[PDB]
């Protein structure tokens, strides 16, 4: 059976844990609780074969840039997480992407960009937009809800592919 | 920084802030029910890292505070019925439903230990836990 070491990366309170407990426990928590480290491991089936997924949820606060560079290397796939709400951390997704292309000295990176809070009716981003900065980094992109549960399968299923593709 | 690392079942792990008086139960019940794992079917050990043992079992109401910068275990107990489920492609000639979404099920999997049956579209929503009494 395949494991598939996962990193959801992202500004802080952008839904990364939201999306990951959506996946993991199909529940969904509306409260605060800034991560520090977090990892999970649940089987999924994807084009017919049973894989393990191994999700690290990573902290989106700042003070805890350090650690980061770390957990970067070991990950396979990542999701880059921004909430269509907020347009800052949805420019700062450039500043995750060039920090893991560091520690993986390639840009055949398998990554996905994610498009988190979808329910909500303030949304400052535009799916072109988003489209754009995906075609820009040769990546899919994805829009979600973990209110709702829009697109979490999608998110995770397509960088499994990612990961699948770029393994050849 | 007043944080524990705490090493979970199943090869997972969280870090955890130490509020002021709470027990190590209080600070990892969430971290357990979130991944599927019952609390009462688990021990919480102290990672010796100079001993014949390798760990030393903790109470749960033990104030946290008392471990900051220890590493912490958390263990299933002694053979309780919890497992990983073992997956395999099924058909069902016969209208079967899925346990999931109890719409039809015609080409699906199924845990061969404790008999879920699901559509691939649906296996996120499959409990972590295998739950075995046979
Ligand atoms: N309405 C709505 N709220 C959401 C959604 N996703 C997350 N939230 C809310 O956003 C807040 C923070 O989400 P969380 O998952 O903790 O984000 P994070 O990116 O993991 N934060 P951190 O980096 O600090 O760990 C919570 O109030 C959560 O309920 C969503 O799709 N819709
Ligand atoms: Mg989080
Ligand atoms: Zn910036
Ligand atoms: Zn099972
Ligand atoms: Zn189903």
């Amino acid at each position: 059976m395949t494991e598939y070491k996962l990193v959801v990366v992202g500004a802080g309170g952008v839904g990364k844990s939201a999306l990951t407990i959506q996946l993991i426990q199909n529940h969904f928590v509306d409260e605060y609780d800034p991560t520090i480290e977090d990892s999970y491991r649940k089987q999924v089936v994807i084009d017919g074969e049973t894989c393990l997924l191994d999700i690290l949820d990573t902290a989106g606060r700042e003070e805890y840039s350090a650690m980061r560079d770390q957990y970067m290397r070991t990950g396979e796939g990542f999701l880059c997480v921004f909430a269509i709400n907020n347009t800052k951390s949805f420019e700062d997704i450039h500043h995750y992407r060039e920090q893991i292309k560091r520690v993986k000295d390639s840009e055949d990176v398998p990554m996905v960009l994610v498009g988190n809070k979808c329910d909500l009716p303030s949304r400052t981003v535009d799916t072109k937009q988003a489209q754009d900065l995906a075609r820009s980094y040769g990546i899919p992109f994805i829009e979600t809800s973990a209110k709702t549960r829009q697109g979490v399968d999608d998110a995770f299923y397509t960088l499994v592919r990612e990961i699948r593709k770029h393994k050849e | 920084s007043n944080t524990i690392r705490v090493f979970l079942p199943n090869k997972q792990r969280t870090v955890v802030n130490v509020r002021n008086g709470m027990s190590l139960h209080d600070c990892l019940m969430k971290a357990l029910k979130v991944r599927g794992l019952q609390p009462e079917c688990c021990a919480v050990f102290r990672l010796l890292h100079e001993h014949k043992g390798k760990k030393a079992r903790l109470d749960w109401n033990t104030d946290a505070a008392s471990l900051i910068g220890e590493e912490l275990q958390v263990d299933f107990l002694d053979h309780v019925p919890l497992t990983t489920h073992n997956f395999a492609r099924k058909t069902f000639l016969k209208l079967a439903f899925c346990d999931i979404c109890q719409k039809f099920l015609l080409n699906g999997f199924r845990c061969q230990t404790c008999g879920y049956k699901f559509h691939e579209h649906c296996s996120t929503k499959v409990p972590t836990m295998c739950v075995d009494w046979s």
